Formats: C-alpha cells, sequence, structure tokens
C-alpha cells in the first residue's frame, strides 16, 4: 500500500511523511498522527490498529 | 349529420363553383366534410351494438 | 506548477453536466371534463372580418 | 541508454527496469544511506538542471523518426502496427554495449527472462505503452511533445502537403458532374474511372500524399490517445486520495435510516484520516502552508474539467488558412456542386483511388497507412467546415447509392464494381465515424437571403 | 470550480 | 386526395358512366390502394365494397369490371410501387436535410421543397402501415421495410431544421410578403372593375397588413398572428364561388392563384409548428403500436439502421396530435403511453451499447491477458536449451471483418443516435437519452468487475489480485473511449464504481471484492498457513507453499507476493486495504484473548 500511494499522491504522503516523523509527547494525539501515517500505509512504532 | 346535410343542400342552391387549384380552401372543406359525413357513418355501422 | 501551467495552455472547459433520465413537469396537466355543447356558428365571428 | 538506441515500444521494458532500480535502491537503503531514488533518477535522466529528461527528448525523437511515417492505426484494436516494407522508414540508432548483468536486472538468467516478458510489448504500440508514455512524460513532458506535434502538423499542412494539394488541384477536372442513376453503376464507374485518371495516375499520391497524411493523422491520433491515459491515470490518482481528502462513496441505507444522518456518522469515522484538517491542528506554519499547496495539487487534475483535444483542433485549423483549402466563391452565391475547386473533392477523388480493389497479393491502402490516412483527411475536411458536402457530393457514396439500386455487378477497367461498393461502403462507415467524434469534440449567424424584389422598388 | 494550478 | 376521389365519386356514381376523367381518375385511386383508412387504424377495403353496391344497381355493368381489373393491379402493383417510392424518399430526404443543415438559409427560397418531402414520406409510412397489417404476403418480405427508420429519421431531420431555423424562414416571408406580394396583390386590386364594399374591405386590408410588416419585427421575436387574414380568403371564396356573384372567382382565377401563394407565405411566418403537424405527424403509430415496437427492434439488430433508433422515441413527441378537444377521456391514456414507449426505447438503446461495451470489453482483456509474462514461459524454455500480439491488429483488407469490427461499428452507429439529441420534451416530460447510458455503464461495470473476481465460497477460488487489475484497466481503457461518442463523463462513473469498491458494502448493499478479498485471505490463505501448509518467506517477501501432504488449490505465492499485494492496493485503496487490516486485528484479539486465559491459568 506504502509504495502504491507514494506513486499516485505523492505530494500527500510528502506532508504526512514529514509530520510522522517529526513529533514531540502525548499518546492520545500520537495515535491520530500514527492512525493517518497507517492509513498512508507508513509503518509506526505502535500499531494504532493493533 | 343534420347541419352537414343543410349545409349540403344550401351548397346546391348557391351553385358554388369548385376548383382545388383556385378556391383551395373551399373545396378542400367541401371535400373533407363529405368525406367526414361518410367515414363517420361507416364508422358507426360497425358498431354492431349500437342498437 | 509550472508543468501544469505549461499544459494548462492546451485545454479548455470541457463543458459537461449531470441531469436526471425523466423531469417530470412542475405542473402535471389537468385531467378535463367532458361537457356536451351545440354546434355554435358564432365562434368564428371575432376572427377576421366576421358576419354577424 | 538502452531506451535510447530501442524505439518507442521499448519503453515498456525501460520502465520494469527502472522499477527493478528502483527496488535495488530500497533493499540498498535499509543499511546504506543513498541518495533518494529520485534525486539519481533525475541526473541520470539529465532532468535537474534541464527542463526535459533525456527519456521525454527521446520519445519525442521516436515519434518524429518512427512512429508517426511508420506505424498503421487500427481503430478496432486500438492498436498501432508497423506498415509495409517499401514504406518502412529505416533510421540507424548507434548501438548500446550491454554491461555486467547486475547493471540491468540482475544475472543471466533474469535479463533472459525479463528479455522475454517485454518482447510481448515490441510489435505494437497501444494503451500499455501510452500508459508507460504518461507517467514517465509527466504534464510538462506530454505539453512539450504535444506542442511539438503541432509544430509538426503546420509543417506538413503548409509545406509539403499544400504543395501537391495545390498541384493536384490543377490535375483536377476543373467540373464533375453526378451522373443520373440511368446512366447505370457501371457506365458511372467508367465515367469516374476517365475524369480522375490523371489522379489514378499520379506517381507520387502514395509515397507522398498519403504518406504525409498518414503522419499528421498519427499525430492527431497520438494526441487524443495520450490524453485518454492521462485521464485514466488522473483518475487512479484521485481515487487514493480520497480517503484524505474527506471523500465518501454513497453509502447503503437500510429502513429508519437517512443517509444525511448516515454520510455524516461515516464522516467521523474517517475523520482522523481527513490530512489537511490534522495539519492545521498539530502542525508547523511551514508544515500547513506545503499541505494546503499539496492538498490543492492533488484534488486539481485535468480530468475534473478540463480536456486538449478540442484545443489541438482548434489550433489545426488556424493552419489551413491558405485559399487553396476553400477555393474561389460559388457562381450561385450558395455553394459549389459540380466544380472541383474544394478540398473535400480532391479527398473524392483520392478516395476512389483508394478504394479500387488491387490483387490478391498486393497490399492495401489499410495495410500500408493504416486509418492515420483517413484521420487526416476526414479531419481537414471537418476544420474547412466541408463534411456536409463532402457527404453530399462524394463520387465513391454516389456509386455506392446507385450501384444498390440496380444492383449491377461488371468489371469497368478491370474494377469489380461489386468489391468496389463493398470497399466503398467501408471506407464510408469509417469516415462517418472519424467526422462524427471531431465534430463531437468540436462541438451562430445564419447567412440569409432576399426574396424576389418586384423590379418596381 | 476553476483550477488555479494548471493556470486558469 | 385518394379518399376524396375514391368515396367521391362512389357518392355521385352517375358521374362515372358519363364522364371520361371522372372514370380515370377514380380508376387511378383504385388501383394505388387495396384499402382505406376510415379514422386511425379503421381501415376500409375498397374494391370488396365497391363491387356490393355496383352489383345491386343496373347501368354499372362495366363499372365492376372495372374494379376487379383495378383491384388485381393494385394487390399485384401497388405494393412495389410504394416500395420505391420509398428508396427515393430515403435518398432524397437524406441529401434534402443535408443540404439545408450546410445552408440553412435555403430553408427562405426553398420552404416549399421541406413540406413536399415530409409530406411525401409521411403518406408512404401511413400507405405502408396499413396495408402491412391488413393484407397477406405474397411473398416472406412484402410489405416489410427494414429501413423505414432511416426515412423516419431524416423526417425528424427537417422537422428540428424548421424548429430551429424557424426565424430565417420568418425573415424571408416577411419580406416576400410586405415587398413583392404587396406590390403584385395590390396592382391586381386595382384594376378590378367591379367589387361590392364587403370584398372590397377584404382584399383592402390584406394589402394593409402585409405592407404593415418588417424584418424588425422577426429580429424581435414578435408572435405573429395571420388566422383573421386566413379566414378573410376563406370567406372571400365563398362570396366569390357563388354563382351570380358581383365579382367572381371562375373569371378571376389568376387572384385566387395568387392569394393561394400569399397565404401559404402568411404560414411561413406564424404557422411553422402546425405546418409541421400537417405535413408529417406520425401519431398514427400510437394506434400501431405492435409494429411501433416491432419496427424499433429491427432498427436496433441491424447494425446500418440502428444509426437511426432516435427516431423512434422522437416520434413518441407526436403522439398528442392525434387527441381533440371533444374527446378527453382518451387525452391521458395516450399520454402514458408516449411516456412508457419513449421510455422503453430510450432503455433499450441504452442496453444494446451496454452490451456491445460489454463485448468490446471481454476481447480487450483476452489482448490483455495475452501481455502476460506467464505467455512466455515457451519463449524461455526453447533458448535456454537450445505467435505475438499486435499480429490480429495487422489488417490485410477491410473487407475482412474481425468480431471486434462489428461490435466496434455497432457502437458508433448506436452512439450516434443515443448523442443525436441532448434531450426531448414528451408530454411536458423531459427525456435524456445519454443518461440512460450513463446509469447502464456504471451498473454494468460494478457487474463485470464483481463477476471477474471469480469467487466461489464452496471452492475457495478467486481471481489473482493482478490478474483482476489487468481485466479492469482493459474495462476503463474501453470506457473512456465512449467519451468520443457520447457527451458523456466517464470519470464520474469511474469515481461512482471504483470508489464504492472499496468499502465493505456497495451503496446497493451489495458485496465489494474488498469485502470478498478480506474474507478469501483470512479465511483461505492465512487459515492454511495455521494447519501447516503455508509458511511466510520473508526471503521471496509472500507466502509460499510447503511441500506437505495438503489439498489446497492454490499457490500462495501468486497472490501474496509484491506484485499481488501492490495490485490488492491498487484496486482496494486506503480505504479496502484500512479494512483489511481491520479483520486482521479482530483475529488477533481473539488469539490475544485465549493466551490470557493460559497466563491467568
Ligand atoms: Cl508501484
Ligand atoms: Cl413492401
Ligand atoms: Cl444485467
Amino acid at each position: 500500500l506504502r509504495d502504491v500511494l507514494s506513486y499516485h499522491i505523492p505530494f500527500l504522503v510528502s506532508s504526512i511523511e514529514d509530520f510522522k516523523d517529526h513529533i514531540p509527547t502525548d499518546m492520545k494525539v500520537a495515535m491520530n498522527v500514527y492512525e493517518l501515517s497507517s492509513a498512508a500505509g507508513l509503518p509506526c512504532e505502535i500499531d494504532p490498529a493493533l | 349529420k343534420d347541419h352537414v346535410c343543410e349545409l349540403l343542400n344550401t351548397i346546391d342552391v348557391c351553385q358554388v363553383f369548385f376548383d382545388i387549384t383556385v378556391n383551395f380552401d373551399l373545396t378542400k372543406n367541401y371535400l373533407d366534410l363529405i368525406i367526414t359525413y361518410t367515414t363517420l357513418m361507416i364508422l358507426l355501422s360497425r358498431i354492431e351494438e349500437r342498437k | 506548477k509550472v508543468a501544469r501551467r505549461e499544459i494548462g495552455i492546451l485545454t479548455t472547459n470541457k463543458n459537461t453536466s449531470r441531469t436526471h433520465k425523466i423531469i417530470a413537469p412542475a405542473n402535471l396537466e389537468r385531467p378535463v371534463r367532458y361537457i356536451r355543447k351545440p354546434i355554435d356558428y358564432t365562434i368564428l365571428d371575432d376572427i377576421g372580418h366576421g358576419v354577424k | 541508454g538502452r531506451f535510447e538506441s530501442e524505439d518507442l515500444t521499448s519503453i515498456v521494458e525501460l520502465d520494469g527496469l527502472l522499477e527493478i532500480n528502483r527496488m535495488t535502491h530500497k533493499l540498498l537503503s535499509r543499511y546504506l544511506t543513498l541518495d533518494g531514488f529520485d534525486a539519481m533518477f533525475r541526473e541520470a535522466n539529465h532532468n535537474v538542471s534541464a527542463p526535459y529528461g533525456r527519456i521525454t527528448l527521446h520519445v519525442f525523437w521516436e515519434l518524429n523518426y518512427d512512429f508517426l511515417p511508420n506505424y498503421c492505426y487500427n481503430g478496432s484494436t486500438n492498436r498501432f502496427v508497423r506498415t509495409v516494407l517499401p514504406f518502412s522508414q529505416e533510421f540507424q540508432r548507434d548501438k548500446q554495449p550491454n554491461a555486467q548483468p547486475q547493471y540491468l536486472h540482475g544475472s543471466k538468467a533474469l535479463n533472459l527472462a525479463y528479455s522475454s516478458i517485454y518482447g510481448s510489448y515490441r510489435n505494437f504500440v497501444g494503451p500499455p505503452h501510452f500508459q508507460v508514455i504518461c507517467r514517465l512524460l509527466g504534464y510538462q513532458g506530454i505539453a512539450v511533445v504535444m506542442e511539438e506535434l503541432l509544430k509538426v502538423v503546420k509543417s506538413l499542412l503548409q509545406g509539403t502537403i499544400l504543395q501537391y494539394v495545390k498541384t493536384l488541384m490543377e490535375v483536377m477536372p476543373k467540373i464533375c458532374r453526378l451522373p443520373r442513376h440511368e446512366y447505370g453503376s457501371p457506365g458511372i464507374l467508367e465515367f469516374f474511372h476517365h475524369q480522375l485518371k490523371d489522379i489514378v495516375e499520379y506517381a507520387e499520391l502514395k509515397t507522398v500524399c498519403f504518406q504525409n497524411l498518414r503522419e499528421v493523422g498519427n499525430a492527431i491520433l497520438f494526441c487524443l490517445l495520450i490524453e485518454q491515459s492521462l485521464s485514466l491515470e488522473e483518475v487512479c490518482d484521485l481515487l487514493h486520495a480520497a480517503p484524505f481528502q474527506n471523500i465518501l462513496p454513497r453509502v447503503h441505507v437500510k429502513e429508519g435510516e437517512r443517509l444525511d444522518a448516515k454520510m455524516k456518522r461515516l464522516e467521523s469515522k474517517y475523520a482522523p484520516l481527513h490530512l489537511v484538517p490534522l495539519i492545521e491542528r498539530l502542525g508547523t506554519p511551514q508544515q500547513i502552508a506545503i499541505a494546503r499547496e499539496g492538498d490543492l495539487l492533488t484534488k486539481e487534475r485535468l480530468c475534473c474539467g478540463l480536456s486538449m483535444f478540442e484545443v489541438i483542433l482548434t489550433r489545426i485549423r488556424s493552419f489551413l488558412d491558405d485559399p487553396i483549402w476553400r477555393g474561389p466563391l460559388p457562381s450561385n452565391g450558395v455553394m459549389h456542386v459540380d466544380e472541383c475547386v474544394e478540398f473535400h473533392r480532391l479527398w473524392s477523388a483520392m478516395q476512389f483511388v483508394y478504394c479500387i480493389p488491387v490483387g490478391t497479393h498486393e497490399f492495401t491502402v489499410e495495410q500500408c497507412f493504416g486509418d492515420g490516412l483517413h484521420w487526416a483527411g476526414c479531419m481537414i475536411i471537418v476544420l474547412l467546415g466541408q463534411q456536409r458536402r463532402f457527404a453530399v457530393l462524394d463520387f465513391c457514396y454516389h456509386l455506392l447509392k446507385v450501384q444498390k439500386h440496380d444492383g449491377k455487378d461488371e468489371i469497368i477497367k478491370n474494377v469489380p464494381l461489386k468489391k468496389m461498393v463493398e470497399r466503398i461502403r467501408k471506407f464510408q462507415i469509417l469516415n462517418d465515424e472519424i467526422i462524427t467524434i471531431l465534430d463531437k469534440y468540436l462541438k451562430e449567424h445564419v447567412r440569409c437571403f432576399q426574396p424576389p424584389i418586384h423590379q418596381s422598388l | 470550480r476553476s483550477m488555479s494550478t494548471f493556470g486558469k | 386526395m385518394e379518399k376524396w376521389i375514391i368515396f367521391g365519386f362512389i357518392l355521385c356514381h352517375g358521374i362515372l358512366n358519363t364522364d371520361a376523367t371522372a372514370l380515370n381518375l377514380w380508376k387511378l385511386a383504385l388501383q394505388s390502394s387495396s384499402c382505406l383508412s376510415l379514422f386511425r387504424d379503421e381501415v376500409f377495403h375498397i374494391h370488396k365494397a365497391a363491387e356490393d353496391l355496383f352489383v345491386n344497381i343496373r347501368g354499372y355493368n362495366k363499372r365492376i369490371n372495372d374494379i376487379r381489373e383495378c383491384k388485381e393491379a393494385a394487390v399485384s402493383h401497388a405494393g412495389s410501387m410504394h416500395r420505391e417510392r420509398r428508396k427515393f424518399l430515403r435518398s432524397a430526404l437524406k441529401e434534402l436535410a443535408t443540404v439545408l443543415s450546410d445552408q440553412p438559409g435555403l430553408l427562405g427560397p426553398k420552404a416549399l421543397f421541406v413540406f413536399m418531402a415530409l409530406s411525401f414520406a409521411r403518406d408512404e409510412i401511413i400507405w405502408l402501415l396499413r396495408h402491412a397489417d391488413n393484407m397477406p404476403k405474397k411473398s416472406a418480405d412484402d410489405f416489410i421495410d427494414k429501413h423505414i427508420a432511416e426515412l423516419i429519421f431524416y423526417m425528424e431531420e427537417l422537422r428540428a431544421h424548421v424548429r430551429k431555423y424557424g426565424p430565417v424562414m420568418q425573415r424571408y416571408y416577411v419580406q416576400y410578403l410586405s415587398g413583392f406580394d404587396a406590390v403584385v396583390l395590390n396592382e391586381l386590386v386595382q384594376n378590378l372593375s367591379v367589387c361590392p364594399e364587403d370584398e372590397s374591405i377584404i382584399m383592402s386590408s390584406f394589402v394593409n397588413t402585409m405592407t404593415s410588416l418588417s424584418v424588425k419585427q422577426v429580429e424581435d421575436g414578435e408572435v405573429f398572428d395571420f388566422r383573421g387574414m386566413r379566414l378573410d380568403w376563406f370567406r372571400l371564396q365563398a362570396y366569390t364561388s357563388v354563382s351570380k356573384a358581383s365579382l367572381g372567382l371562375a373569371d378571376h382565377r389568376e387572384l385566387g392563384k395568387m392569394m393561394n401563394t400569399i397565404i401559404f407565405h402568411t404560414k411561413m411566418v406564424d404557422s411553422l409548428v402546425e405546418m409541421l403537424v400537417e405535413t408529417s405527424d406520425l401519431s398514427i403509430f400510437c394506434f400501431y403500436s405492435r409494429a411501433f415496437e416491432k419496427m424499433f427492434q429491427q432498427c436496433l439488430e441491424l447494425p446500418s439502421q440502428s444509426r437511426y433508433s432516435i427516431a423512434f422515441p422522437l416520434l413518441c413527441t407526436h403522439f398528442m396530435s392525434c387527441t381533440h378537444e371533444l374527446c378527453p377521456e382518451e387525452r391521458h391514456h395516450i399520454g402514458d403511453r408516449s411516456l412508457s414507449l419513449c421510455n422503453m426505447f430510450l432503455d433499450e438503446m441504452a442496453k444494446q451499447a451496454r452490451n456491445l461495451i460489454t463485448d468490446i470489453c471481454t476481447e480487450q482483456c483476452t489482448l490483455s491477458d495475452q501481455l502476460l509474462p506467464k505467455h512466455c514461459a515457451k519463449t524461455i524454455s526453447q533458448a535456454v536449451n537450445k505467435e505475438k500480439p499486435g499480429v490480429e491488429s495487422m489488417r490485410k483488407n477491410r473487407l475482412v471483418v474481425t468480431n471486434l469490427d462489428k461490435l466496434h461499428t455497432a457502437l458508433s452507429e448506436l452512439c450516434f443516435s443515443i448523442n443525436y439529441v441532448p434531450n426531448m420534451v414528451v408530454w411536458e416530460h423531459t427525456f435524456t437519452p445519454r443518461e440512460y447510458l450513463t446509469s447502464h455503464l456504471e451498473i454494468r461495470f460494478t457487474k463485470s468487475i464483481v463477476g471477474m473476481t471469480m469467487y466461489n465460497q464452496a471452492t475457495q477460488e478467486i481471481a489473482k489480485p493482478s490478474e483482476l487489475l489487468t481485466s479492469v484497466r482493459a474495462y476503463m481503457t474501453v470506457l473512456q473511449s465512449i467519451e468520443n461518442y457520447v457527451q458523456i463523463d466517464i470519470t464520474r462513473v469511474f469515481n461512482n464504481v471504483l470508489l464504492q469498491q472499496t468499502q465493505h458494502l456497495d451503496s446497493h448493499g451489495e458485496p465489494t471484492i474488498t469485502s470478498l478479498y478480506t474474507n478469501w485471505y483470512l479465511e483461505t490463505l492465512l487459515r492454511q498457513v495455521s494447519n501447516g501448509h503455508i509458511a511466510y518467506f520473508p526471503a521471496m517477501k509472500a507466502f509460499v507453499n510447503l511441500p506437505t501432504e495438503n489439498e489446497l488449490t492454490f499457490n500462495a505465492e501468486e497472490y501474496s507476493d509484491i506484485s499481488e499485494m501492490r495490485s490488492l492496493s491498487e484496486l482496494l485503496g486506503p480505504y479496502g486495504m484500512k479494512f483489511l487490516s481491520e479483520s486482521l486485528m479482530w483475529h488477533i484479539s481473539s488469539q490475544v484473548a485465549e493466551l490470557k486465559k493460559l497466563v491467568v491459568e
């Protein structure tokens, strides 16, 4: 999924990557950044779905 | 039917001149009315339960 | 943005729209009742040079 | 470098090879710090300090020297194939010295495997090729190619084609009536043969006139087809963006359910996915600005409300300003009828030629030029607004009309009337399709006349 | 709905 | 005129024995038809009824023989005579409509040819219609015209020209009336030596009304009304046609002829709509519905004619013209009938285009499948130890027709008809043909996608994502081309269909490829991993079958490798893949729940 999205929506992925990589931190707010990230196929240290 | 017959008689008395290539409207209406009259009575005769 | 500006020159609006298969009129035709009335040879008297 | 030494059909192999390189980069990046793959690619493609990469430039080079002049379009299958031997114009490319397998697919075995895999793409040009061409060129590459194709079409129309049109127009019979049905189809076929003999015998009619027209036609088809590939590419990009841009599909509605009350519930489920709002909530001003711009670029695609083929045609019509195309004013103050001073008439003569059946072991005009020839001829006619008069005044259409009436079948000047009219019908169906399509994409003041005036006033 | 990104 | 002559001379039969003209005229009409129309579909068989009347009279033995000779003449020759007329009129109207569309200005000077053409074609259609239903066939092709749609279509073309370029015809004839006509008419009136006040008032009125017209009024688009002027000419005919009339029309034939020309000119100004009804109304089909629908089917099944299939729903607009104020009880029935027919026609035209597109997609999916790597196996082996896609497109001769050629032609022809007119109004209801196509394309595409999944619960079979995607892409390519033929937005079609497939259920509560694949990967692939038949190979980035004693019917690697999972992602997107993971996590929750029990224990 990740490779496919980076190909179809590079501009969106570009912002998602930068946004996930450079976060401080609260947990409830991190799950929101992680839920968005994983939806774009980005690997997370903590799996929101799990 | 009555009105048509009365009008047909009046036209006989008036001895009207008919020519499709001259008084088109007069001639056309005259022929149209007769055919309508005719087809109307024929159609009526086909209604076998009218009596 | 530079690339899109370059191809934008070669484009124009594609006037496409979307509607329904069937559009009924605002007011449907009113069912008119049949009423018998005698032959009247005066209904054309006001059309053109009439004769009363 | 491999692509630069092969024809346009090898672009599918290039794409597959690039994807293997991308995979190699990914696998290596787990342990090593390498330049971004895109940065590596653009540098090798010479697309860093230059607007158009080597791939885009080679695509255009191939269009100009191979595709346009050598390919024949098949509208039923939607594929191009190569012309016949005598019309195949060869242009020698400098060979590429093969390197060690690891610089390609990995090994000898893999090189063979993939080589065979992509061998199924070398004998034609279709949607798969166009799909790759779109992806590798991008908006900027497609735009420059289209702009350059216009220059090619303009060069041909105002150049060699114009020259030959003006030449053949004089070779054309000054006037040519459409004989009454009474003469019979056999006699009409004989009449046309005599009236159009000098067009039938013109030596460079196929090698030059048809050839040039085929190139223009192929150029037009490329523009149309490439735009269609681009539309498919855009719509798929948009489908994947939808989830991150709060775009939901229609949901099913059971009893006691209102889409208004449900769609808003579903929108809450995918709320965490709505990108822009999230970044506006937790992101820096810099992140936010970059997000708004990216989001705008992602949602705005040509397929949303823009098209090109219309503009392409519009600009090509402006290439036909020479008075030879439309000819002088009609004598009757309305339209020409018997005179042969308009292009569509010349096209009628040309159509008469290519409708003529050839030997069982000869190649036909369709086997040599494909549909591109007719796309060009019909385009010129449509752009000149001569399609209606062409339908009425065409020689072959008249012959077909009469033959269907008298049902006669003879052999006039070695031309079996029956086969002749069978071919005319085929090209008639083709012409109608093309003309209708062109008119459709091409989507005021009417010249009125004065009634007889009493010499008095 | 004009697309400014394409210079509209 | 035929009914006039036939019934007329029967009513004054006496003249048939004393006048050669009347007889020849009568016989001519008796040779032209076998039955007449009393009213609508009620027909009157001429020769039989005519004979029965004359056999019961006397001095009409010679007429009885005339009838019988005319009867065989009509039965033997009339049918073919009319057939040839329809062939001529198809060419005639086609060329007429095309030339006019090229030079609309000709609708001015050549207005008469338009109404001549419409009248001629209309007559032939109603003649064929009643003889086809009431006369026995000599051969199987008797009274069958498979090209009838073409004739009707070009009638509609002419009708549309008059509705669109009305102002062109209006302008041309207000100039004609205020200019030439007003001059000659006044010139002729002034030279009359005798005419009562009434006759004088009317004729002068003609002149004053004619000279008071101007192109300005047309440019303003005013609503002209010459009903009074037309009825006055009718009156004047009555006043001057009765014997002993001060002004006799029989002595002024040129006045009558000129006046008739002038009256026609007034109609070209304010009666263009009614003239269309008078010369080309085909509401008669409302009472020949069986034949109406039949002619339609015939049109669709014949590619060269399907092009004109739009003519039928267009005819549905005519229906209301057959109604009369004295019989309002039937008006609504006729109305509902025109709506039901128009809808059926448009629906059927769309369904056939749908079917043609489907067959084309199937053809293309086959061509795409031939490009797949699996087909290169032979080539690999033949080179290791020691046709071609595109060949099908190498055309030798157009006379050689492929299945794709047939499908392609049938599609373009039919689409020309579907795209012919943006919309049509039938009994105040607006119909939009292309919306019928759009709707059917969305429905069919959805069905095809789910269908090409080849899903089967019992056998645990499902299509490889890579091959499903390949077919879907082939479909999209074909559909995208439809914009070449019909003013339709295929992009919206794509969005509606594909985006719903990313959900657990589509808008109709039906399973999507997302739900199907999600279920299969869990209940089949992953389940067999737990059964010890499949293992994850990080080396191959895929799940691979193990050499165990199993009865698996699939290869895990062909469903879970990098290319496959990417193909799957293409089809499901973020929505679908997110739904996939959710189902995965559920099974994990179940396992964790059991683990906790073991911990507590
Ligand atoms: Cl990819
Ligand atoms: Cl027949
Ligand atoms: Cl179905």
